[PDB]
């Protein structure tokens, strides 16, 4: 019904609380091409609760699994990165250097200026 | 979040509202690509006209953030804020410096030169 028509925010939140990475794997599979319109909803939607990093680090998971390459997940990582709840560092900064790696991009500079 | 955005805008109103961009280069601080801006403004030659921006963002010592002022210096041959600006921070080389100012026909900035 989603994809048929809605701001699939809701949707979101029905993930952000069934925490099923293999419901993820079925969302994610890129055949569908309005997987974009949906990614670009999570990329802001997913990040509005922000309590606990459990569906955050299931989501992350059906990232690398399902393997969102980058251009995909460094998103994720940098926008929780900014003035978040997590000043934290749960492998936060550390898969972003390996996304750092695998980019090679003069961002990696600033990156770790920002970093600690 | 991309940034392609924020260049074809100012790279607009520089071709149609300057007057109407100064400010939003202020708006839009946080994040941000600094060095591609100002290589492009190094190409449009119209960094003195976004000074302000600059003198705003002075803090983060950037060798971007060197050369530019110290070309605007050049330019203005100030040595006041100069003093103040070059004391501020240290992320720049002075040889290159000093051959300017060797010649700079004011040994007032020809002590500066002797200064670093």
């Amino acid at each position: 019904v989603c994809n048929e028509n809605s701001l699939f925010k809701s949707l979101s939140r029905y993930l952000v609380r069934r925490k099923d990475p293999e419901l993820w794997g079925s969302v994610l599979l890129e055949s569908n091409p309005y997987r974009r319109p949906l990614i670009d909803q999570v990329v802001q939607t997913a990040l509005s609760e922000t309590q606990d990093p459990e569906e955050v680090s299931v989501t992350v998971k059906a990232f690398m699994t399902a393997d969102l390459p980058n251009e995909l997940i460094e998103l994720l990582e940098k926008i929780v990165l900014d003035n978040s709840v997590f000043s934290e560092h749960r492998n936060l900064q550390n898969l972003l250097i390996l996304t750092a790696i695998k980019a090679d991009r003069t961002r990696v500079m600033e990156y770790i200026n920002r970093l600690d | 979040a991309n940034v392609e955005l924020y260049y074809r805008a100012i790279q607009f109103y520089l071709e149609f509202k300057p007057l109407l961009l100064n400010d939003l280069l202020m708006v839009l601080s946080p994040r941000l690509d600094h060095t591609r801006a100002v290589n492009y403004f190094s190409k449009v030659k119209q960094l003195p006209l976004v000074k302000p921006y600059l003198r705003s963002v002075q803090n983060h010592n950037n060798k971007s953030v060197n050369e530019s002022l110290n070309n605007l210096f050049i330019t203005e041959e100030d040595y006041q804020a100069l003093r103040t600006s070059i004391d501020a921070y240290d992320n720049f080389d002075n040889i290159s410096l000093a051959q300017r100012l060797e010649k700079h026909e004011l040994i007032e900035f020809r002590r500066i030169a002797a200064y670093l």
